[PDB]
């Protein structure tokens, strides 16, 4: 429990419920064997696609990671899906996400527009209901990026240990988010609890000591994740870290929370 | 589809949607049914319906009105809820001559704080706490309802929708245009509901954003950088706001002992940072008779 004492609740209870939550939300790095017509690389291409459309429409990272987590949780419920309706399943996931997370989401037709007419507004509305019925309407996961937001606040604490008004640097967040974004494109990531992936990514940009202070997790807990993440880590350092953009109409105290895209194409293949 | 469900009466229509009392006539099991016309819904399952269903799935508590099922039929989405017979405005109206007896007030508040403390520990803000949204049954229970304006907050919180809480139950930090907010807006609402239960009247019946602020000021005093650090730097704060003096709490809630007046004032602290928590309220001396011994370790 890396939270300091909370005014509103038992810091331990808050943290248990959040850990307790992660447990009632299953994931499977080996769900694409339920669909033996499908190749692991297909998923990466798709999630790479969502990130693109998220940047254009200035959607939050939380929105992207909800889409990802709706995708991979949904497929695990299904059987023998074909490449054909991967665009529909993903853009419909982003649609649900965007409606959950944004104050003023895009409108249904924008989600059909991007599809280049491979998906109709009313295919989207059909799929969204099957996805939501299939996930038993459990649409409130702790995303990979949501743990990075936790950790970054805990790292930047003072006297009156307020964990709620967000106080941390935007450029460090951007740089760790880049490493997590690349890591997600590869289904092997779903081996590691989302808490651990975020913890493990921060470790690469800091130390086992900071990681423990902010996450709780002991070196052994993240040890294997850290080892798996190594190749994605070095590949991001070989190229240099990216810069915090300002976004049009998006304020500045909110500019790190906007999802972004660079050519994470070849970058994943080195690994 | 809609199998064993006989509609018995329309309970209402009003932002929450269309809601009917229904009987499982096989079982004599009474539910509340919320009907969502998908066909007339441009943007598909409404954002407010997706958020309320996922939130209530993971909010199982005795003082939170349960979501029993979600049935998709015929371009209709049906939300099936636990059913409670009356809401607290109608109860308070029906009780305005006799008063609500102080045992029931204490009990009802205590229970509401237990629901609210469950939501907050689960990082959920209600954001629309008013008597119309507090449902009572025939066994002395009260429960939170309408999670359509509710929202999960991040441990490190983010800027949330600014159009929240109906005007009379709205916290001063929201009226003055605060950037961030969290658990304290819900506590201001219960504070307003507490006094209302006591006085048989809305505590702060404003007819506009500015009139609400002024009614708040007239009762609790125009705030300054002493009682509420940052207040003078807030977007909708105006150096011109008149200067009124806080009022004795023995005359704004006359029926109320030492402990009540304590509880309510801490529930109505101007500074969101100081406003009591739901958890801490449950541990108040006002409740000393209801709350009992526990231990602690390191
Ligand atoms: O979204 C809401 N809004 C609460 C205010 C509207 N309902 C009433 O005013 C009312 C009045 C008298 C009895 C009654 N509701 N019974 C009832 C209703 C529900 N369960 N039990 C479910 C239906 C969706 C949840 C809770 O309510």
């Amino acid at each position: 429990s890396p939270l300091p004492v909370l005014s509103w609740a038992n810091r331990e209870e808050v943290w248990k419920i959040m850990l307790n939550k992660e447990k009632t939300y299953l994931r499977d790095q080996h769900f694409l064997e339920q669909h033996p017509l499908l190749q692991p690389k297909m998923r990466a291409i798709l999630l790479d696609w969502l990130m693109e459309v998220c940047e254009v429409y200035k959607l939050h990272r939380e929105t992207f990671y909800l889409a990802q987590d709706f995708f991979d949780r949904y497929m695990a419920t299904q059987e023998n899906v074909v490449k054909t309706l991967l665009q529909l399943i993903g853009i419909s996931s982003l649609f649900i996400a965007a409606k959950l997370e944004e104050i003023y989401p895009p409108k249904l037709h924008q989600f059909a527009y991007v599809t280049d007419g491979a998906c109709s507004g009313d295919e989207i509305l059909t799929m969204e209901l099957m996805i939501m019925k299939a996930l038993k309407w459990r649409l409130s996961p702790l995303t990979i990026v949501s743990w990075l937001n936790v950790y970054m606040q805990v790292a930047y604490l003072n006297d009156l240990h307020e964990v709620l008004l967000p106080q941390y640097p935007q450029q460090i967040f951007i740089q760790i988010a880049e490493l997590l974004d690349l890591c997600v494109l590869d289904v092997d990531c779903l081996e590691f609890p989302y808490g651990i992936l975020a913890a493990s990514a921060l470790y690469h940009f800091s130390s086992s000591e900071l990681m423990q202070k902010v996450s709780g997790y002991q070196w052994c807990d993240i040890e294997n994740c850290v080892k798996w993440m190594v190749p994605f880590a070095m590949v991001i350092r070989e190229t240099g870290s990216s810069k915090l953009k300002h976004f049009r109409g998006v304020a500045d105290e909110d500019a790190h929370n906007i999802q972004t895209h660079r050519d994470s194409l070849d970058l994943l293949d080195k690994a | 589809p809609m199998e064993n469900f006989q509609k018995v009466e329309k309970i209402g229509e009003g932002t929450y949607g269309v809601v009917y009392k229904a009987r499982n006539k096989l079982t004599g099991e009474v539910v509340a049914l919320k009907k969502i016309r998908l066909d007339t819904e441009t943007e598909g399952v409404p954002s407010t319906a997706i958020r309320e269903i996922s939130l209530l799935k993971e909010l199982n508590h005795p003082n939170i009105v349960k979501l029993l099922d979600v049935i998709h039929t015929e371009n209709k989405l049906y939300l099936v809820f636990e059913f409670l017979h009356q809401d607290l405005k109608k109860f308070m109206d029906a009780s305005a001559l006799t008063g609500i007896p102080l045992p029931l007030i204490k009990s009802y508040l205590f229970q509401l704080l237990q629901g609210l403390a469950f939501c907050h520990s689960h990082r959920v803000l209600h954001r629309d706490l008013k008597p119309q949204n507090l449902l009572i049954n025939t066994e002395g229970a009260i429960k939170l309802a309408d999670f359509g304006l509710a929202r999960a907050f991040g441990v490190p919180v983010r800027t949330y929708t600014h159009e929240v809480v109906t005007l009379w139950y709205r916290a001063p930090e929201i009226l003055l245009g605060c950037k961030y907010y969290s658990t304290a807006v819900d506590i201001w609402s219960l504070g307003c509901i507490f006094a209302e239960m006591v006085t048989r009247r809305a505590l702060f019946p404003g007819d506009s954003e500015i009139d609400q602020l002024f009614r708040i000021f007239r009762t609790l005093g125009t705030p300054d950088e002493v009682v509420w650090p940052g207040v003078t730097s807030m977007p909708d704060y105006k150096p011109s706001f008149p200067k009124w003096a806080r009022q004795d709490f023995s005359k704004v809630v006359p029926p109320l002992d030492e402990d009540g007046r304590s509880l309510l004032s801490q529930m109505l602290h101007y500074d969101p940072n100081k406003r009591i928590s739901a958890k801490a309220a449950l541990a108040h001396p006002f409740f000393q008779d209801v709350t009992k011994p526990v231990p602690h370790l390191r």
